[PDB]
């Protein structure tokens, strides 16, 4: 099988800058590479066809290059509406594998979060369960690490994350992190901690159960 | 149906008419937007307009008929007085013809053109007539006291030296002599000479016989089809004047039922059954053997047997090899009996009301039974390009039917083998009753009296066959031809390009016709014809410079099938093969069309018996050039058989052509393999199917 | 022009069956095959096989033999992908995409949701996230609102009926145990709570429920 190894996973640029994203086939495929775009919750649209075809009514600021297994796609200038994950995809024989995906996203300087812990409510423990959320907001680059210590141990199970898209506004992202319990687990703890890993910043947050 | 047509003279005296175009109401205005796309207004200037149609009024009374204008001449119903103020007495729901006219120098411009007003007074009370008492004239009702386009006018004297001048409209059909001779188009009810910008705007050219109401023999008048004021149902490429309102109803057969029990109401009984395929075409196309080479640009082929829809194959699926009497065990001399899914269909341009379609159920020659379809079994109308029982319904199983309610068609032993030997069952329809519709009153379609039998012989003795069979559908059109011969038939010359784009409007892009999505340039298809068509077409191209078969002249009885190819790439923008073709470079514009495959080694394909269908012979088809070398290309198609040929590119382009089969689902890759040498160029590959094989 | 329109989103348990439609129109549909493309929640692409529109064959690639089905209606130009026995895996975004001009997937279909879940319509718990005091980071308190055990998608979440937009994050819904949850907060001065009131308005229109939290602090 024809394999598609694409450039990068993410692609920091601002909107009227040069960004191009290149593509290794395993193999020849001659001039049968395609490049698609994906808005979230849209499908996949096809920009360039053949290598270099721009498909019709494509902006011409799309572009395709390349032949036998090394390609490439250029956005001359970056639109906001450009903002999208780009996939390069052999249509030359089955099983035309697409790429992994390049994400383009905002370019901005980096930026610690705002970490907020929130113990259960005594409503979620009259129920019998005890979630603990930590908020990560406003923070820069996406790939933030989160880290839950529970009386200095790390706790691995029960933790749910969930980001939001890039903030249109300021550029930054935010996160949510969950780490439900039972009640009965829960009361057999004092400290809860998430903790807020980036580069050179930490930031970790906390409550006593001791101390409400 | 509402208003009155106007009709506008370049002329004083009502010769010339420059627009034909119909009002709204008393207030005697076209459609301007529509008349203006139409129009030049520096050549729009008319110095006399006739308006015709008919006045209905909504009660009975003592109506004064008048016009702002006292100019304006007026008559109703060919009886009254001659005048600028007509008192009628009317009653409701009865038809009073109205002619008004008005003749006057510098009247102006279309555009600039103040037209009178037509108002009616019933008990003191005077109105601008309206939309909703004004009809059109039926142009279907075609009187010689009343013609459409008289010769005379309410203004100007019948001179005596005037005698022996040129009708304006001698068959009295609506349209003028020199419109139909000349070419004119039809759209929204407007009619007007034609131009040729007006190609690129989407209106449609007619052309038609000046001397024939109707010039395709059908029903329905030049006008009537032109205009589109013909039952709706008619397709609407019937529209135009040379394209005959013609119904084609055939039947074919989606399952076959065989049993050891003669009773339909029966459950005992040994019975085999098995799902089948069905060709509209396959008993033309299996007639047909394929040249290598073609010659002196004919790039069609011949068919030793011209079928029409109507003769309908059978192929058998998943037989496995197992032969029918296996499951039967019926002995020489013994009898089974046949039940079959079927499925009518309509591949003409006209419904066919109450049809009763006579079909020969048919093996190896053998008529097994005479199906006699009954309307009120068959949907009562079947219309063109729909089927009975409709598209996604189960088909009908000949048991329902009363002729074979009680007992089924029997076939013999040694038919059971002819079956086995894989002898297909063709259905063949023979003759279809049935009536064509006519509009009455309200715009309400009317059937009965209207019997197809007359005119279904003449369109057919004045026209040539043209089928275009694509996967999905198949089209079967009556294109009226002159016989080229007769030095009196004033029947317009098509060409059969203009004859194809006609027949089944046909689009155009980059001047080659187009069939919805599918190219159908006779260098895109695969033309068939029957050995007199073939025979006149090849002594055509040797008139021509630019040797292309669409551009030799359609002539009357000639028998034309475009079969679109299943696989096909113009090496630009189409190529919907199921693989890829290896070692493809297009980067260049050396193309029979756009650009070649510039073939520097070898190009393969790999097709998988999942692309095609099983047990079919194919034709792989393509054009080939050489321009600085005649370098042997070496062809090599691996199928049931493995065969090689050396093939010599020209420095233009040719056609080449090889026949291949398939064999079983489970059989290995089709395999097509072309080797050039640098300067070799390849254009059109097409992969067509052309009839089922035994299994 | 060429539209390619599918059937609507599924929620199935799993060992169900479900069947995609996909309708084509604008093309000849005999004469170009469809495509079918997987697209997991964090997966990638991946082409699940065609449907010949001229043979009715169906090709599969190799991790989809088995329990997955292409079919046609050509009378309705219509290719069907049909699941058989649902598992986890196969919650997905599924769409129809056509074998176009040399073989470029150049028309694709709005594409067909499939979760798998062993919940029916269940309305959310919707818990308050409050600080309750000694929480102000630039003269600012963030609150929230746990929104837990919600089947199926989708939540709409506002604060105070949409006066609150700035400063809002509401995070995108997680599916585990067979249900959602998600989550939202708001950031608002702290001299606006806890002295005017923040409530967290979550509507669920699969099982018409709306719950508005207010969030006081905690009792401490
Ligand atoms: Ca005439
Ligand atoms: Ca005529
Ligand atoms: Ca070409
Ligand atoms: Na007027």
């Amino acid at each position: 099988d024809i394999v598609m190894t694409q450039s990068h996973k993410f692609m920091s640029t601002s909107v009227g800058d040069r960004v191009s994203i290149t593509c290794k086939a395993s193999q020849d495929v001659s001039t049968a590479v395609g490049w698609y775009q994906q808005k979230p919750g849209q499908s996949p649209k096809l920009l360039i066809y053949s290598a270099s075809y721009r498909y019709t009514g494509v902006p011409d600021r799309f572009t395709g290059s390349g032949s036998g297994t090394d390609f490439t796609f250029t956005i001359s200038s970056v639109q906001a509406e450009d903002l999208a994950v780009y996939y390069c995809q052999q249509h030359y024989s089955p099983p035309f594998t697409f790429g992994s995906g390049t994400e383009l996203e905002i370019k901005r300087a980096d930026a610690a979060p705002t970490v907020s812990i929130f113990p259960p409510s005594s409503e979620q423990l009259t129920s019998g369960g005890a979630s603990v959320v930590c908020f990560l907001n406003n923070f820069y680059p996406k790939d933030i690490n989160v880290k839950w210590k529970i009386d200095g141990s790390e706790r691995q199970n029960g933790v749910l994350n969930s980001w939001t898209d890039q903030d249109s506004k300021d550029s930054t992202y935010s996160m949510s992190s969950t780490l439900t319990l039972t009640k009965d687990e829960y009361e057999r703890h004092n400290s809860y901690t998430c903790e807020a890993t980036q580069g050179t910043t930490s930031i970790v947050k906390s409550f006593n159960r001791n101390e409400c | 149906n509402n208003g009155l047509m106007g009709y506008y003279f370049t002329d004083e005296h009502f010769k010339d008419l420059k627009l034909m175009a119909p009002i709204k109401d008393g207030n005697l205005k076209f459609e301007e937007k529509k008349v203006d796309k139409l129009l030049d207004k520096d050549k729009s200037d008319v110095k006399s307009i006739r308006w015709t149609g008919r006045i209905i009024p909504s009660k009975d009374g003592e109506y004064t008929l008048s016009t702002d204008r006292d100019d304006v001449l007026m008559q109703v119903n060919t009886e009254s007085t001659i005048s600028n103020t007509l008192k009628v007495n009317m009653k409701k729901g009865k038809e009073y013809k109205v002619r008004i006219e008005l003749q006057d120098k510098n009247l102006g411009s279309i555009d600039n053109l103040s037209s009178p007003n037509l108002y009616w007074e019933l008990d003191g009370m005077k109105k601008i007539i309206p939309e909703e008492n004004l009809f059109l004239r039926d142009y279907s009702n075609i009187e010689k006291d009343d013609p459409f386009i008289p010769n005379n006018n309410f203004f100007d004297p019948k001179l005596m030296s005037d005698w022996e001048d040129e009708d304006l409209d001698t068959d009295n059909d609506n349209i003028p002599d020199s419109y139909e001779r000349n070419g004119y188009t039809i759209k929204d009810l407007i009619a007007v000479k034609w131009e040729d910008s007006f190609a690129e705007q989407g209106y449609k050219k007619y052309v038609s016989n000046y001397l024939e109401s109707n010039t395709a023999g059908d029903p329905y008048t030049d006008y009537e089809k032109a205009s589109g004021s013909f039952d709706k149902a008619i397709k609407t490429e019937a529209r135009d004047p040379l394209v005959a309102a013609y119904p084609i109803v055939g039947v074919g057969m989606e399952k076959l039922i065989i049993s050891t029990n003669e009773h339909a109401s029966t459950d005992q009984g040994k019975t085999v059954s098995r799902a089948t395929t069905n060709s509209k075409t396959e008993s033309n196309t299996a007639g047909v053997s394929v040249n290598v080479g073609y010659q002196n640009g004919f790039t069609a082929n011949v068919t030793t047997n011209y079928s029409h829809t109507t003769d309908n194959s059978t192929a058998v699926q998943d037989s496995n090899g197992e032969s029918w009497n296996t499951g039967l065990s019926i002995n020489k001399g013994e009898s089974a009996y046949i039940n079959a899914n079927v499925r009518y269909y309509n591949t003409g341009t006209a419904p066919m009301y109450k049809v009763t379609p006579t079909t020969n159920l048919v093996l190896d020659g053998d008529t097994l039974s005479t199906i006699k379809a009954q309307e009120n079994q068959i949907g009562n109308n079947l219309s063109p390009g729909d089927t009975y029982p409709k598209k996604g319904l189960s088909p009908l199983a000949l048991n329902t039917m009363d002729q074979f309610s009680s007992r089924l068609i029997p076939i013999n032993y040694d038919q059971l083998k002819k079956l086995d030997a894989g002898k297909q069952i063709k259905l063949e329809t023979t003759q279809v009753s049935g009536n064509f519709g006519t509009k009455n009153s309200s715009g309400q379609i009317v059937t009965e009296g209207n019997s197809w039998s007359d005119y279904i012989s003449q369109i057919d003795s004045i026209s040539a066959s043209i089928i275009l069979d694509t996967e999905n559908e198949s089209y079967e059109r009556r294109v009226t031809a002159k016989n080229l011969q007769d030095p009196e038939d004033k029947t317009p010359e098509l060409t059969i390009g203009e004859a194809i784009e006609k027949a089944f409007g046909a689009t155009k892009k980059d001047g080659l016709l187009y069939f919805n999505d599918i190219p159908i340039d006779e260098s895109c298809v695969e033309l068939i014809f029957d050995d007199n068509t073939a025979n006149k077409i090849k002594d055509s191209l040797k008139t021509l410079s630019d040797k292309k078969i669409y551009n030799v002249k359609l002539e009357r009885g000639m028998n034309i099938l475009i079969k679109t190819p299943t696989y096909f790439t113009n090496f630009d923008d189409y190529n919907n093969y199921p693989s890829t073709w290896s070692n493809v470079n297009t980067t260049n514009q050396d193309g029979l069309q756009g650009s070649a495959n510039k073939l520097n080694g070898e190009t393969k394909i790999k097709i998988p018996m999942s692309e095609l269908k099983p047990y079919k012979r194919y034709v792989f088809s393509g054009y080939s050039k050489d321009p600085l070398t005649s370098n042997s290309i070496i062809v090599k198609i691996k199928a049931k058989e493995e065969k090689t040929d050396y093939l010599v590119p020209e420095q233009g382009y040719t056609k080449f052509s090889y026949e291949f089969e398939t064999t079983e689902k489970d059989s290995s890759n089709i395999e097509i393999t072309l080797i050039g040498s640098g300067t070799t160029y390849l254009d059109n590959l097409s992969i067509t199917e052309l009839n089922s094989t035994p299994e | 022009q060429i539209q390619l329109v599918q059937s609507g989103p599924e929620l199935k348990k799993p060992g169900e069956t479900v069947k995609i439609s996909c309708k084509a129109s604008g093309y000849t549909f005999t004469n170009y095959g469809m495509n079918w493309v997987k697209q997991a929640p964090g997966k990638d692409l991946k082409w699940m096989g065609w449907m010949s529109t001229y043979t009715g064959e169906p090709t599969y690639a190799d991790d989809f033999k088995g329990r997955f089905a292409f079919s046609l209606e050509t009378s309705a130009s219509t290719a069907y992908l049909q699941i058989n026995n649902l598992k986890n895996e196969d919650m997905a975004t599924y769409f129809c995409a056509r074998r176009g001009n040399y073989l470029s997937f150049d028309y694709w279909g709005q594409g067909t949701t499939l979760t798998v879940s062993s919940a029916s319509t269940t309305p959310p718990s919707v818990y308050p996230l409050a600080p309750g005091s000694a929480a102000q980071t630039n003269s600012m308190v963030t609150l929230g609102c746990l929104v837990k055990g919600y089947f199926p998608e989708p939540v709409t979440v506002t604060w105070n009926s949409g006066s609150l937009s700035s400063g809002v994050h509401t995070f995108p819904a997680v599916l585990q145990s067979d249900l959602y949850t998600l989550s939202s907060s708001v950031t608002v001065p702290s001299s606006t709570w806890p002295s005017e009131t923040v409530t967290c308005n979550v509507a669920h229109p699969a099982s018409s429920t709306k719950v508005d939290k207010k969030i006081v602090p905690r009792d401490c």
